[PDB]
């Protein structure tokens, strides 16, 4: 099921690659040390309502 | 936007306004980064000169987030059709940058496979705009959002009395009376995910506004992401 189960555990972009789960994400964050969580780089990172 | 809610703070930070000579709202536009706006092309025959604002809430009063930009580059989708409303899709280049702040942020562009399988087979996309409030109201002085439910394209079709594209798709609602109307155009649809917040189409254009039976037509962005890609050089 891989990236049909739940996104695949990714933050944000899913694909399958051979037959597992390759998670990425949008310019402007980086993939986490866990390989799917998506961190900002910088401030006001796309896709995010504003808070200050 | 008829129905719906206003954009409290915050919340629609993407939203662009393109503005007439009057320094009237006459479309919408979608942030993509600090140099790049995303709007309808049919939105660029609503006025010979125009500018962009970004940070706006409230049409009536200064808030102080507000700025003005000047467009540098109008990139219009070549294959753009007024008759048929296919290919309505551009982008503009901005003069100077956009300083993202409070209530001004891009939102992200996906990649097209995920997009289409993940994103757009949600319950639920984001429209915002300053547009009317009704078929034939006055334009809103508020930014507002509404919800709108993806409609199955099936239905979609079979609702219209004009052709759906490969390059559009349809949200809103059958007869529940809220909807995107004039001066919404070229505005963002958004879907979130996870908290974030992407770019999944382009106000276009509906036959009348949230009338029974008809839905919003939108253009269909994850089908112009490396025309968008390529536009942003
Ligand atoms: C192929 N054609 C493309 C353009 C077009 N406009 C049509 C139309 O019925 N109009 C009345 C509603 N309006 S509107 O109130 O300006 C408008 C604009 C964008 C919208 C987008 C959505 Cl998603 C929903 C309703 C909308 C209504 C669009 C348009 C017009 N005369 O300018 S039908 C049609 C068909
Ligand atoms: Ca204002
Ligand atoms: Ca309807």
């Amino acid at each position: 099921k891989l990236c049909s189960l739940d996104n695949g555990d990714c933050d944000q972009f899913c694909h399958e690659e051979q037959n597992s789960v390759v998670c990425s994400c949008a310019r402007g964050y980086t993939l986490a040390d866990n390989g799917k969580a998506c961190i900002p780089t910088g401030p006001y990172p796309c896709g995010k309502q504003t808070l200050e | 936007i008829v129905g719906g809610q206003e954009c409290k703070d915050g919340e629609c930070p993407w939203q662009a306004l393109l503005i007439n000579e009057e320094n009237e709202g006459f479309c919408g536009g979608t942030i993509l980064s600090e140099f790049y706006i995303l709007t309808a092309a049919h939105c660029l025959y609503q006025a010979k000169r125009f500018k962009v604002r970004v940070g706006d809430r409230n049409t009536e009063q200064e808030e102080g987030g507000e700025a003005v930009h000047e467009v540098e580059v109008v990139i219009k989708h070549n294959r753009f059709t007024k008759e048929t409303y296919d290919f309505d899709i551009a982008v503009l280049r901005l003069k100077t940058p956009i300083t993202f702040r409070m209530n001004v942020a891009p939102a992200c562009l996906p990649e097209r496979d995920w997009a289409e399988s993940t994103l757009m087979t949600q319950k639920t996309g984001i429209v915002s705009g300053f547009g009317r409030t009704h078929e034939k109201g006055r334009q809103s002085t508020r930014l507002k959002m509404l919800e709108v439910p993806y409609v199955d394209r099936n239905s979609c079709k079979l609702s219209s009395s004009f052709i759906i594209t490969q390059n559009m798709f349809c949200a809103g609602y059958d007869t529940k009376q809220e909807d995107a109307c004039q001066g919404d155009s070229g505005g963002p649809h958004v879907t979130r995910f996870k908290d974030t917040y992407f770019v999944t189409g382009i106000v276009s254009w509906g036959e009348g506004c949230a009338r029974k039976g008809k839905y919003g037509i939108y253009t269909k962005v994850t089908a112009f992401l490396k025309w968008i890609d390529r536009s942003m050089k």
